[PDB]
RNA sequence: GGAUGCGAUCAUACCAGCACUAACGCACCGGAUCCCAUCAGAACUCCGAAGUUAAGCGUGCUUGGGCGAGAGUAGUACUAGGAUGGGUGACCCCCUGGGAAGUCCUCGUGUUGCAUCCC
RNA sequence: CCCGUCUUGAAACACGGACCAAGGAGUCUGACAUGUGUGCGAGUCAACGGGCGAGUAAACCCGUAAGGCGUAAGGAAGCUGAUUGGUGGGAUCCCCCUGAGGGGUGCACCGCCGACCGACCUUGAUCUUCUGUGAAGGGUUCGAGUGUGAGCAUACCUGUCG
RNA sequence: UAUUCUCAAACUUUAAAUAGGUAGGACGGUGCGGCUGCUUUGUUGAGCCGCACCACGGAAUCAAGAGCUCCAAGUGGGCCAUUUUUGGUAAGCAGAACUGGCGAUGCGGGAUGAACCGGAAGCCGGGUUACGGUGCCAAACUGCGCGCUAACCUAGAUCCC
RNA sequence: UAUGACUCUCUUAAGGUAGCCAAAUGCCUCGUCAUCUAAUUAGUGACGCGCAUGAAUGGAUUAACGAGAUUCCCACUGUCC
RNA sequence: AGCUCAACGAGAACAGAAAUCUCGUGUGGAACAGAAGGGUAAAAGCUCGUUUGAUUCUGAUUUCCAGUACGAAUACGAACCGUGAAAGCGUGGCCUAACGAUCCUUUAGACCUUCGGAAUUCGAAGCUAGAGGUGUCAGAAAAGUUACCACAGGGAUAACUGGCUUGUGGCAGCCAAGCGUUCAUAGCGACGUUGCUUUUUGAUCCUUCGAUGUCGGCUCUUCCUAUCAUUGUGAAGCAGAAUUCACCAAGUGUUGGAUUGUUCACCCACCAAUAGGGAACGUGAGCUGGGUUUAGACCGUCGUGAGACAGGUUAGUUUUACC
C-alpha cells in the first residue's frame, strides 16, 4: 500500500469467482414476462389485466407515512362496512387481507 | 533526543567571556525592542530560562512579538531544499539590538536630500553607491630610493631567534 | 560543451490548441487566434489562452454572482468563457448582456424574461472585436471537492485538509489522532 | 562556486570571451575563477576587431 | 553482512536541484502565537474604528 | 519519598473554586468486576476450545510505578488524583527531616 | 575644584606600600527607655551630638604587580585555491590570496548622567 | 573481446545460451483517487422493472412522495443547526495625459483579520408549562463547517488494494 | 624566591585562513486626524486605521523568466579521487567531512585499465587546438642550442603507476 | 622431612569401598620405568591426586569360539631392490 | 532575610599533622544528590522564618523531526495561591538524561448522555483526566536438538588457492659499548636504527556457493638461490691436519631404514653431501584412501532429554575422455 488513497476493504477472499450472477439473460426474461402476462391475459379474458383490487394503506414509519401505495387486501371490517361477504369477495375480483387492523 | 541532548556540545559555545562571568549589567533589562527590530541571538551562560537552541546561538532575526520577559524571534533556518521561518521565544538577556541596518535610514535621507536638490535645478541623478572603482592617473615626487636584494642564505638563522 | 540546462530549452508545459474535438469551439479558436494576431489586444489574448483550458479550468458562474459582479455596470457585456447556470436563491434578474460557452435552460430563460440577451463568442467578436466595455469573468476554480483533499497532510499539524473516507461516522477515522483521550489529538 | 561564478560572467563554453569593467566586486569575483579564464587589458584595434 | 552506515555525499547537490527556495514574505503575516491580551485589544479597536 | 497527610491545593470544584485544605490517601487499583464489557467478552472468547486468547504480558521491565496521590477536599469531599514520579519507597505523614 | 545620594561603563576603575586634604558633607563617635537583635547593643535597630580628622571616603607618589593601548614578534606560524611541481618517502619550493600568538620595548592608570550642597 | 543478467565493478577462471520453426509473460474484474474528453447542471442517473421494437439479446420511450450521489454541518449522544464580510496584491475594461504616470473597474487565486453554525467553557434582562427560552456580552479551545451552490453520469491512461 | 628544558583529542589567556547569519526602499518616509475593553500619574505609550505630499527605482554581475498545484515511476547494497580525518603495523582494510567523478558515458592521451590528464557527443566538409607527442613500430624534426651521465648489476627513460 | 592411622568441620544426602588403568576411557602426552629393535609417536609388563576409571547407568577375570581391532616371530613369496 | 566557602599565615591548657576558639588574607582553588561539561559570591553555596507554583484550564513554540508522535523544555493567556515591606519571584529539582501508543481494566468529575414501545431503580454502556506496560523502550504472547535431514537463495558471508599488507615468522644491512691472553671490526655485535622475502601465522573479504574435488604419501618434470657437497678463489686468533668468514658459481648430486596417516619430529646407517624452497600450500578423469569430514557402533565428560564434544576408538561405494 502506498500514497494517500482510502483504506481497501474489497470482500473477494473467498471463492468468489463461483458465485458471480451475470445478467445476459435480462432480454429473454424480460420476453419470458411478457408471454406469460399474455397467456394469463388470454386465460382470464375478459377479467381486467391488472389483477385484483387492492386496499389503499399507509407507509411505515416515519420516513413514509405520508405516503398512499397499495395493500395486500381489503380488511374483514371494509368488507362488512361494504356490504360485501368475505367469501364472495375474492371471487368477484376482491383482495381479502384477514390480518389488517382498522385503527 | 535521539542520541544527542538538547545542549550537547556547547561547551565553549555557552560558555561566558574571559573575565566577564557574574552578574548582568542593568543595561541589558534597559533595553527596548519593539515589533520588526532586527535582533541578534547571544546565549548568556547564565541565564538558563528562555534559552534557544545552540542553532540559533549567532543568528540574527527579526522581532514579531513582545512578552514581558522574552521576545519573539524569526530566524531562518536551512533544511534540504527550502528556507523555513522558525518562530522561536527568547529572553531578552540572550538577544541584543542588532546593527545590520544602522545606515539604512540614514542613506535614505541623504538620497532623498539629494535627489530633491536634483530636482530643484532641472537635473537628473542617481544616487546609488557604486564599489571602489580604478584610480586616476597622478603624479609622484621623487625621492631617495632604496634597493632591496634577495638575502644570502644563513642556516643558523632557521630558527626563531637563531640556533 | 555548453553550460546550459537540459541544451537550453524549456521544460515547462502549457496549452496551445483546446483539446477538444468540438468543431465549433475549434472555429471559434480560428476566429480569435486570428483577433490576436491581427489585433493585439489584452482582452482578445486572454479569451484565446481560456479558449485552450480543460474543463475545470473553466468553472461555470452562478446567476445570482454573475448578477452582483454586473450591478452598476449593466450596461457593459460581461463574458465569460464557461458556463452560466442558474441560481434558484436569486429573485430579481435585471436586463443583462451576457456571453459565454453556454447557458443552461433555466439561466438562459430567466435572462431572456427579465430581457437581457445571451449572446455567443462569434457575437461577442462581432459587438466588440477589441473587448471594449466588457466585464471579464471567471467562476471558482478552487470551489470543488477535489481540491479539500489537496494541500498538507490531514494527519500533520495545523491542517484541515479532507481525509479520504470511505463512510462517515463515529468509527470512520475518529479515535487515534483525532483525539487527546484516543493516544494523541493531530 | 566556480561554475556560478562563470556563469554570472556569461563565459559558458571553452574560449568565450566577454568585456568586464573593473570594479571591486568584479576583480574579486574573477580571483575565485582564476584558474579557468584568462584576462587581460585589451586594445583599441582589439575591442574593435 | 555489515554495510554502510551513514553520509551526507549527494544530498546538497540534492537540495540544490530545486533549492534553496525562499518562501515569499507576504505583507502581512499570521498573528498566531502572538500576546493574546495585545491581540484581543486590537480585535477590539477594530471592531471600534 | 515522603508526603504530606493534608495539602493545600486548588479545587476546582463548583463549590470551592479555590485553593483548600485536601486530605492525601493513596490510590489503589480497583476490584475487576466481572460485569464489565471488556471482561463479558473475554470469557465469551475463552469459553470453548482454542486456548488462550489474547496475549499474556511476560516481559516485565519496569521496577516501579507511579503513585496517585488522593486530595480529597475538605470543603465538598470531592476527590482530585495528582500522580508523582517513579519512586521504590513511598510513604505519608512520615517523620520529617531532622 | 570637589563632596554627598542614586547610577552608567564594570580594573586606564584592582592589589600593596607611603604622603596629603580649606569649607559643607560623609564618617568615626555617645547611649540602650522605646521599636528591633543577638552568647555577645560586636553586628542589626532606635535615640543623640560630647569629642576626632586617628580610621573610612577622596587626592597624589612608587624606574611596584596587575590592567589597557601601541611597536615588534612578522609577512614568521598557520591557511583558501593551482600545478603531468621537487622528493623513494617524510615533507617541501613556487604561483593567485588571507594572515596570527608568548618573550622583549614604549606609553597610560579612568571617563561620565541626574539632584543637593561647599568653595 | 560474447550476448542476456545480477552487480560498486563482466570479455571474465560468474550464471543461461549446440542450432531452427511455432507457442511464450502487467491481463480481466471490483472499490477508490488525480488528469483529460463528452452531456446536463442544483441537480444528475430509467437499461430493478415496465411499454415496445430491427418478426426483434440492438435501438426507442417511461420516475408515482422510488432509490443512489450531491444539495449542511457540528456532537459519543441527547440535540442544535450557518445575519449573509472587510482588507493588501491582482487579470480585463473605461477616462485624463503620454511618466516605471493618475482616477474608476477589482473576476480567478493567494496573504491577513472579523462575523455566523455546531462540540466545550463562559454568560443572563424578560418570558415560561420550573425547566425550558434567550436582551446584552464573550473565548490563546475544537470542526473533514457557513459567508449567493458544483455536482451527477459516462470514456480512457496512470496509481494503491482484493 | 627569581630563572630554565620539553608537552595536551577529552587543558587554555590570546587566536587565524576557509566557511555561517543579517541588511542595502515602491511591503519606504514625513505631517495631520481617528480606534482600543491593552498600557501609563498623564489621548503617556503600543499596534492598527483614514487624508496630504515626496519617493530617478537607491551596491556590482547575471537573470535560456518567476511563482503555485495535482498524480505518479525508479531509488533507499554504492564505489573512486585532491584536501581534512578516526581505528589499525599495514592493507586494492574498515569508518566519517566538502567537492568532484564512475555507476548511467562514449571520445583523445596515460602501451594495456570504471575513477588519472583532456574533454563530454545529432549526420557531414574545411580550419585550429586540449592533454600528449614528433628514431621505427606510428601522424609530426634523427630540427636549432647548453651542460651532466659511461652503468665489466639488464645504465636510464615521464602524475595516479 | 613427607604423608596422615586419629579428631573436628562446610555445600548438598554421602564423599569412590573392592577392583582396574596413559585402557576402545589421560588433556599435559610421543607421561615415567623395564622389555622387544641397529633404530619403535607402535606392542607388552609395571607405576598412578585418574583433565574426565569404578561396581546389574554393572567392576574384575575368563577356557572354547570370531570373514571382529592390535603387536611380534617362523614359513612363504615379484610387495619391493 | 542574614551570612560566605576551600585553603593558608599568625596566636590560645590538655591539643599534637588532625578537636574548639581569635584575628588577617582568601575570584571560588568549596558547595550545589548522581556522570561529565557549563553556571552561581550581600548567590544558585550555608543558617533561619513562612510555605506547598511539585496547583487548575486548555492552546502556541523549541529540541527529535517526515518539520509525525512520545519525552523534556521554553514564552504568553485565563484562575486560585505561597513569600516578601515591595518590585519581583514561583507552572517541581541551577541547565544539559532519568522514560511509554491501540484494545482492555481501574480511579476522579457532572442535579452530564444512552440502553431505541413508555416510566422508576439497580446494572451496563458513553464523555473529560490520570493510573496498571510494553527496557527488542513507534509498544508479538514464545524452549531445545538434528551427524537422519529438506527447500528458496547468497560469493551481500566463513571454511582452500589466488590478490593487497607483513604485525608475526624467516633472511640481511648501518653505528660501535663491549667480547675476543693486549685489539671495536680474524670471528662476534649490547643499547639503538634501516631494510628485504612471501616456503610461517595472522589481518582483510576482491574472485568462486545453478560446486575450481577438500590432508598426507607414491610417481614425474621443470624452475629458484638465501650454496649442503663438488670446480676456482680471497681472509683468519690459517705451522700441518681440521675448522671458520667471505667471493664468482644453480653445471652435477643431495640416499637406504625403525615409530607416526602424518606435514613436522626423533633416532639407526651410509655418504662428497645427506642444503633450503616454488610450480593453484605442483600433481585424485595419475594412483592410494591410513587421517580429516555423512549415515552403524563403544568409551569418557557435558546435558533432565533429544543430543554435544576444539576428546579417544572400530567399520564405512573414489564416476566419465571417443571432443
Ligand atoms: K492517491
Ligand atoms: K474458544
Ligand atoms: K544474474
Ligand atoms: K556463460
Ligand atoms: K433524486
Ligand atoms: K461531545
Ligand atoms: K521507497
Ligand atoms: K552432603
Ligand atoms: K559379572
Ligand atoms: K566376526
Ligand atoms: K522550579
Ligand atoms: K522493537
Ligand atoms: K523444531
Ligand atoms: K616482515
Ligand atoms: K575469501
Ligand atoms: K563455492
Ligand atoms: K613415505
Ligand atoms: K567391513
Ligand atoms: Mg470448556
Ligand atoms: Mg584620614
Ligand atoms: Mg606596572
Ligand atoms: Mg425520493
Ligand atoms: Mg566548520
Ligand atoms: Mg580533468
Ligand atoms: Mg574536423
Ligand atoms: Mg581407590
Ligand atoms: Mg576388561
Ligand atoms: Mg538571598
Ligand atoms: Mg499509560
Ligand atoms: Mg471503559
Ligand atoms: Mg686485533
Ligand atoms: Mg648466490
Ligand atoms: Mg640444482
Ligand atoms: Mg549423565
Ligand atoms: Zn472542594
Amino acid at each position: 500500500m502506498k500514497h494517500n488513497n482510502v483504506i481497501p476493504n474489497g470482500h473477494f477472499k473467498k471463492h468468489w469467482q463461483n458465485y458471480v450472477r451475470t445478467w445476459f439473460n435480462q432480454p429473454a426474461r424480460k420476453t419470458r414476462r411478457r408471454a406469460a402476462r399474455q397467456q394469463k391475459a388470454v386465460k382470464i379474458f375478459p377479467r381486467p389485466t391488472a389483477g385484483s383490487l387492492r386496499p389503499i394503506v399507509h407507509g411505515q414509519t416515519l420516513k413514509y407515512n405520508m405516503k398512499v401505495r397499495a395493500g395486500r387486501g381489503f380488511s374483514l371490517e371494509e368488507l362488512k362496512a361494504a356490504g360485501i361477504p368475505k367469501k364472495l369477495a375474492p371471487t368477484i375480483g376482491i383482495a381479502v387481507d384477514h390480518r389488517r387492523r382498522n385503527r | 533526543p535521539a542520541g544527542h541532548g538538547l545542549r550537547s556540545r556547547t561547551r565553549d559555545s555557552f560558555s561566558r567571556a574571559f573575565r566577564k562571568k557574574g552578574t548582568i549589567p542593568l543595561s541589558t533589562y534597559l533595553r527596548i525592542f519593539k515589533i520588526g527590530d532586527y535582533v541578534d541571538i547571544k546565549v548568556n551562560g547564565a541565564i538558563h530560562k528562555g534559552m534557544p537552541h545552540k542553532f540559533y546561538h549567532g543568528r540574527t532575526g527579526r522581532v514579531w512579538n513582545v512578552t514581558k520577559r522574552a521576545v519573539g524571534v524569526e530566524v531562518n533556518k536551512q533544511v534540504r531544499n527550502k528556507i523555513l521561518r522558525k518562530r522561536i521565544h527568547v529572553r531578552i538577556e540572550h538577544v541584543q539590538l542588532s546593527r545590520c541596518t544602522e545606515e539604512v535610514k540614514e542613506r535614505m535621507k541623504k538620497n532623498d536630500q539629494l535627489k530633491a536638490e536634483a530636482k530643484a535645478r532641472g537635473e537628473v541623478i542617481s544616487t546609488k553607491r557604486q564599489p571602489v572603482g580604478p584610480k586616476p592617473g597622478f603624479m609622484v615626487e621623487g625621492a631617495t630610493l632604496e634597493t632591496v636584494t634577495p638575502i644570502p642564505y644563513d642556516v643558523v638563522n632557521d630558527l626563531k631567534g637563531g640556533y | 560543451g555548453i553550460d546550459l540546462k537540459a541544451g537550453g530549452k524549456s521544460k515547462k508545459t502549457k496549452r496551445t490548441a483546446p483539446k477538444s474535438d468540438d468543431v465549433y469551439l475549434k472555429l471559434l479558436v480560428k476566429l480569435y487566434r486570428f483577433l490576436v494576431r491581427r489585433t493585439g489586444s489584452k482582452f482578445n489574448a486572454v479569451i484565446l489562452k481560456r479558449l485552450f483550458m480543460s474543463k475545470i479550468n473553466k468553472p461555470p458562474l452562478s446567476l445570482s454572482r454573475l448578477i452582483s459582479y454586473a450591478k452598476g455596470k449593466e450596461d457593459k457585456v460581461v463574458v465569460i468563457v464557461g458556463t452560466i447556470t442558474d441560481d434558484v436563491r436569486a429573485y430579481e434578474v435585471p436586463a443583462l448582456k451576457v456571453c459565454a460557452l453556454r447557458f443552461t435552460k433555466t439561466a438562459r430563460a430567466r435572462i431572456e424574461k427579465a430581457g437581457g440577451e445571451c449572446l455567443t463568442f462569434d457575437q461577442l467578436a462581432l459587438r466588440a472585436p477589441l473587448g471594449q466595455n466588457t466585464l471579464l469573468l471567471r467562476g471558482p476554480k478552487n470551489a470543488r471537492e477535489a481540491v479539500k483533499h489537496f494541500g498538507p497532510a490531514p494527519g500533520v499539524p495545523h491542517s484541515h485538509t479532507k481525509p479520504f473516507v470511505r463512510s462517515k461516522g463515529r468509527k470512520f477515522e475518529r479515535a487515534r489522532g483525532r483525539r487527546n483521550s484516543r493516544g494523541y489529538k493531530a | 562556486q566556480t561554475k556560478k561564478i562563470l556563469q554570472l560572467l556569461r563565459l559558458r563554453q571553452i574560449f568565450n570571451g566577454v568585456f568586464l569593467k573593473v570594479n571591486k566586486a568584479t576583480v574579486n569575483m574573477l580571483h575565485r575563477v582564476e584558474p579557468y579564464v584568462t584576462y587581460g587589458y585589451p586594445n583599441l584595434k582589439s575591442i574593435r576587431e | 553482512a555489515k554495510s554502510k552506515n551513514h553520509t551526507a555525499h549527494n544530498q546538497s547537490y540534492k537540495a540544490h536541484r530545486n533549492g534553496i527556495k525562499k518562501p515569499r514574505k507576504h505583507r502581512h503575516s499570521s498573528t498566531k502565537g502572538m500576546d493574546p491580551k495585545f491581540l484581543r485589544n486590537q480585535r477590539y479597536a477594530r471592531k471600534h474604528n | 519519598v515522603n508526603v504530606p497527610k493534608t495539602k493545600k491545593t486548588y479545587c476546582k470544584s463548583k463549590e470551592c473554586k479555590k485553593h483548600t485544605l485536601h486530605k492525601v490517601t493513596q490510590y489503589k487499583k480497583g476490584k475487576d468486576s466481572l460485569a464489565a464489557q471488556g471482561k463479558r467478552r473475554y470469557d465469551r472468547k475463552q469459553s470453548g476450545y482454542g486456548g488462550q486468547t489474547k496475549p499474556v504480558f511476560h516481559k516485565k521491565a519496569k521496577t516501579t510505578k507511579k503513585i496517585v496521590l488522593r486530595l480529597q477536599c475538605q470543603g465538598c469531599k470531592h476527590v482530585s488524583q495528582h500522580p508523582i514520579k517513579r519512586c521504590k519507597h513511598f510513604e505519608i505523614g512520615g517523620d520529617k527531616k531532622g
